[PDB]
């Protein structure tokens, strides 16, 4: 399994986004695009995610 | 670093 931790908050903008906060663990589920990833946080709830604004957490 | 922007979303597979 891959996981990042968020480098900034992120709001949303579109109703497929994940919004989370700085500092969160968010699971990788998949990867259909280079900057926007399919992720799930610890509340169960899933949506995208801007690679640029996290990174790789181990 | 600072803050990168938000990348725009393009086609999927």
């Amino acid at each position: 399994a891959e996981y990042v931790r968020a480098l900034f908050d992120f709001n949303g903008n579109d109703e497929e986004d994940l919004p989370f906060k700085k500092g969160d663990i968010l699971r990788i589920r998949d990867k259909p695009e280079e900057q926007w990833w399919n992720a799930e946080d610890s509340e169960g709830k899933r949506g995208m995610i801007p690679v640029p604004y996290v990174e790789k957490y181990r | 670093y600072g803050r990168p922007p938000l990348p725009p979303k393009q086609k999927r597979k």
